[PDB]
């Protein structure tokens, strides 16, 4: 069984630009070691596209870190996410007529 | 120098960030053998574009809440409210002088 196919799929999940030009058989030398495989199976079967951020998000968070603002981690992150998900419904904000009033 | 440095950074990124177990951890010789050849760059991608789930949720929530807060529309609404505050304060002060 070509074990490098799952690695190719995983590297396609992380949005690698050159992952389409990489073959599974060209990286079969990676998967031939047992100590290699101990990390390779977990990387293939426990990493998805949700663990990966885009370049725009990365540079925006870099500018945010350079801005010195506190980073929402833990409870503040959960509070912000809960407020945004509750605001994902019908919200009457951003009205330009009340702005004109 | 880049091979061993990338191998050690990859090991630290596997341990600290993803929480890779010790039995599933890549040893130093494993990281050196993976990173030689074409593996020096692609895992160099993974250490800078791939994070843990908690870190990705952290960055996404931080951006999606602060950019909502730092929108110029929110700023113009806030400064119009502050303008209303300054205006009736000016009303009180001018009426006091009157």
């Amino acid at each position: 069984m070509s074990c490098g196919n799952e690695f190719v799929e995983t590297l396609k999940k992380i949005g690698y630009p050159k992952a389409d030009n990489l073959n599974g058989e060209d990286f079969d030398w990676l998967f031939e070691g047992v100590e290699d495989e101990s990390f390779l199976k977990w990387f293939c079967g426990n990493v998805n596209e949700q663990n990966v951020l885009s370049e725009r998000e990365l540079e925006a968070f870099s500018i945010l870190q350079k801005s010195g603002k506190p980073i929402l981690e833990g409870a503040a992150l959960d509070e912000a996410l809960k407020t945004c998900k509750t605001s994902d419904l019908k919200t009457p904000r951003l009205d330009d007529k009340e702005l004109e009033k | 120098m880049e091979l061993a440095q990338e191998a050690r950074e990859l090991g630290c990124w596997a341990v600290e960030e993803m929480g890779v177990p010790v039995a599933a951890r890549a040893p130093e010789s494993t990281l050196r053998r993976l990173c030689l050849g074409q593996g020096a760059d692609i895992w160099a991608y993974i250490l800078q574009h791939v994070h843990s789930q908690r870190t990705v949720k952290k960055i996404r929530g931080n951006l999606l809440w602060y950019g909502h807060q730092d929108s110029p529309q929110v700023r113009r609404k806030l400064e119009l409210e502050a303008a209303v505050t300054r205006l009736r304060a000016e009303i009180q002060e001018l009426d006091q002088s009157l």
